[PDB]
């Protein structure tokens, strides 16, 4: 964010500054099907990721089924 | 071969009282019933979830709000009494009115009302038969 | 009136617009955005159907005669000599007709695609460079088309209409 | 993530109270997801527990007016 | 002049104009009351019968030269570009002539309602964008309509005029 | 430190997208003060204020049958 | 807009324009540097091609109406009036477009070169000496140009068209 | 003469006259209680009505020529030229006459108010600084504004004018 | 009124006022501090927007009518000469409008910044020197400006408008 505006408040967006990209994943054989390796260890939900937000902490969630 | 002829879901269209709005209301709240008309909705409830979800952090205003919204549905609106077999399916909607609102105390959370409306399908009619004789 | 815009695709030239509002194609009005769709100043397209006299019957299926849209001089115009000289269809055309709506924003509220086109001629002419009267124009180039399929549509009220020579209606 | 359109219901649904109390907790359900629950009864939800004998029922409308 | 009003019916279509005088259609220039009708611009009209040469009677009966008249683009220009290229026909035109009273209300003084009616041609044309004589214009859509029956109706004074090819006076 | 901070300022209401985040402030106060005993210390008092994301709706949904 | 400049070359006159700007044939509104072209004001080029009713399809080759530029009375006039009336081809006429480019300088963005060109006709005129609005014109020397094979080539981004009757596309 | 007083609010841009009269805008001649409207000092606005000759009737609707109200060079001048270059509308626009009533207090006597309202043109100037006689001058901006809607309110009488485009008298 | 500085940097030319306020350019009038930037005295700006009659809605994109700045003849002018009569588009023109604090300084309380910008005309002009009436004046040289670009840009208050053909407002 500091490298496009020379600022820095733009670190919460999806489309807007808070994308973390280009996640390494590892496409394995599950139990039958052809998953990928979650690039953070748990898909957080929506929920989840708000009741984080009220209780102090910068959650990430992943983008289920990309990088 | 088979078929099925209606898809009405186990709800019961609520009898309503005989004034204005009560005659349209009953009208109103039999369309949600049927689900062929469901699933026009819950893909805008689906759509809709996604694609202002992207939009958390952006730099938007209740007129950017309006328009994201309004030139974006009007892709699946045809307002058109009798268009081709194919734009009533690829446009299941009909028209649809968008009144985003706010919430004051904490600003910036908007109470919008999308309102769809469906085209209407063939179901049952009368066919009463006699002869004329001349004409 | 607010200016439209027109993305023509050839059946073997691509797409003939890409590049036809760069900096090398019309000099300094260019606009970004807009980088592969020609910037079309003037328009014309008539629609008839004979008709008998002493009735109102249509005597006869519609008969499409041509789009006139006029740009200037830039990129697209040796490619749309070779559409015109040669006889190429061209896969699309697709008119944009902009107007500037009540928030303080472009958008178009009516777009004509176009199928199957050929070019029926194209008039290139220059104004007097003596007259002033004339003088804030640059050059006219007059693209023609005539068509397959048109299909009208109305963006900001999601009507839309439609012609095909290949699928009359039944 | 990829939303859920429907709820296939590979069920045998009889009018008992455990099954009425599914279904409460799958229209609750429904209307949370946006995903309507579709699943079949079976032949002893029209208290016939045999089904070939339907077309033999003379008034339907009576029947769910049933206690 | 004060501009019209019409209100344009179809066979398949329903009411065409139903809704082209919203927001949606043409902006801020929309007019509440007049919802279901255009706002036309332009007129022309002529009514032709073939007299021979060196006497004065009509050897002949009347021929109907089209209807022209001029709306911008809106939500039934589409709709208009499908009773064109199909050849529908339209069971009722109501145009109506405004003008202003002398106590100062606009009141229609003329209407020339209309039976069946397809449309001749469409004549869809826009100004040139580099002219400044010619910006206060947006568009020019100059709809034709060929018609069976066509029933002029001065409402201020009573008289009605009618030509009918149906039932022509015995 | 008026003539400083406002070009870090865009007092507007809908500036556009790059005016936001070049400019992120969108008022600012400053207070000059003294300190007296020991005259020339300034107790100034600069007040900024953001601009305001984007975070939550409701979306109410409903249908109206004729508009 | 800026006048453009043509440099001829005949079947036996050699180099038509050749000195058609020096001082003994315009006066003192000759340039240097462009000795051996004249100074074109207007223009216009139209190029059809005959499509069916009904269709959208090309129903036969392009049909190239004649160039039409104008330069004033000079030296390369009464040689271009023998190619006229003997039906001289002409090798080659390389028209090319100026245009004020950004860093302050004339460019030819766009030139249509030409094969094996007769001139069609030649509309020599001169305004009313009495009528002031005409005063600052001198003369009009329109002269046409039916063609073999032209070349559009726009300079500024290297496209190029062709036509020819010698070589048509396989 | 008093100067009036002009809220102006946007469609997109909020209240743009929000702190047109701080210390910020206007120096030391901003006015406590009026920090949400500009100063305007002159104004002069034309409602025409065409009406034919030999006769005396109204040949025609109303043609609203602009507002011109003349203010400063403040806070709001950038704001309203973004209303001007993108067209964007100004839901409303309190012009407020002032004039000294008899027990000594300023009064607003006259209102008159505007419902959508786009900028035509905007004419910012500055007299000649070498001239003595147009030494207390500042800033000359003279913003102009069609109109969809206006309303006269005359307030110490209770009379009220209006007209509109959306709802004219039936 | 305060005279403002106006610093244009050309394509070709680098800096073209730099030095304009020497003592070589205009004697002993120049002031320190300001090396790089003429002295401007007087200025006029319009910016229009075509509206159509009947309604209130923009009919068109706005047209920037020039700028007119006046300054005295110094060492710019010969440069700005070239600027005009060859077409060189100007990549900045920062007019600065001074005013004078409360505390006793000058400051810019309003630039208008400037993207590539032309120059359509300069009237270099003299008055009269039998006039005693203009017996304090100099000269006057009105340099005209087109643009693509402009910014307006109230600093003591931070808006900031702009207008800009390469990026129209989506």
């Amino acid at each position: 964010s500091f490298a496009k505006y020379r600022w820095c408040p733009n670190i919460i967006g999806p489309q807007s500054g808070g994308a973390v990209e280009d996640l390494p994943v590892h496409v394995f054989e599950s139990m039958g099907a052809l998953q990928s390796k979650i690039p953070t260890e748990v898909l957080i939900t929506d929920r989840k990721e708000f009741e984080l937000a009220e209780e102090g902490f910068i959650a990430l969630t992943m983008r289920k089924g990309s990088d | 071969n088979a078929a099925f002829f209606s898809a009405n879901s186990i709800q019961k269209p609520k009898v309503f009282p005989n004034t204005k709005e009560g005659k349209e209301a009953e009208t109103n709240y039999k369309l949600g019933t049927q689900l062929p008309y469901m699933m026009i909705i819950n893909r805008l409830a689906h759509y809709v979830k996604v694609l202002q979800r992207e939009q958390i952090g952006a730099w938007k205003e209740r007129q950017d709000l309006e328009r994201e919204l309004n030139s974006w549905i009007k892709q699946y609106v045809a307002d058109q009494e009798n268009p081709p077999a194919d734009v009533r399916s690829r446009r299941p909607l009909r028209a649809a009115r968008i009144e985003v609102m706010d919430v004051e105390g904490n600003p910036g959370w908007y109470q919008v009302s999308l309102s769809v409306r469906p085209h209407f399908k063939y179901m049952g009619a009368n066919f009463e038969l006699s002869l004329v004789g001349r004409l | 009136p607010t200016p439209c815009y027109i993305s023509i695709e050839g059946q073997t030239q691509g797409l003939i617009t890409a590049g036809a509002c760069t900096a090398d194609s019309i000099g300094d009005s260019f606009v970004e955005g807009h980088e592969d769709e020609m910037l079309v100043q003037q328009f014309d397209h008539v629609v008839t159907v004979p008709t008998d006299p002493q009735s109102g019957q249509p005597s006869g299926q519609r008969v499409h005669k041509p789009f006139k849209f006029t740009v200037a001089l830039n990129k697209a115009v040796p490619l749309l000599y070779n559409a015109l000289s040669s006889g190429e269809k061209l896969k699309t055309v697709e008119l944009k007709w902009y107007r500037t709506s009540i928030e303080g924003k472009q958008e178009n509220f009516f777009t004509t695609k176009l199928e199957n086109a050929s070019i029926v001629d194209i008039h290139c002419e220059m104004p007097h460079c003596q007259d002033p009267a004339k003088s804030d124009f640059t050059q006219n180039v007059t693209v023609s088309l005539s068509y397959r399929k048109i299909t009208w549509d109305h963006v900001n009220a999601g009507t839309s209409g439609s012609d095909d020579w290949r699928k009359p209606i039944e | 993530g990829e939303p859920v359109g429907a709820i296939i219901g590979n069920y045998a649904f009889t009018p008992s109270t455990p099954d009425m109390k599914l279904l409460q907790y799958m229209g609750a359900l429904g209307a949370m997801a946006h995903a309507p629950f579709i699943s079949s009864v079976g032949p002893e939800f029209f208290g016939i527990d045999s089904f070939e004998e339907l077309p033999n029922i003379k008034d339907l409308k009576s029947t769910f007016e049933s206690p």
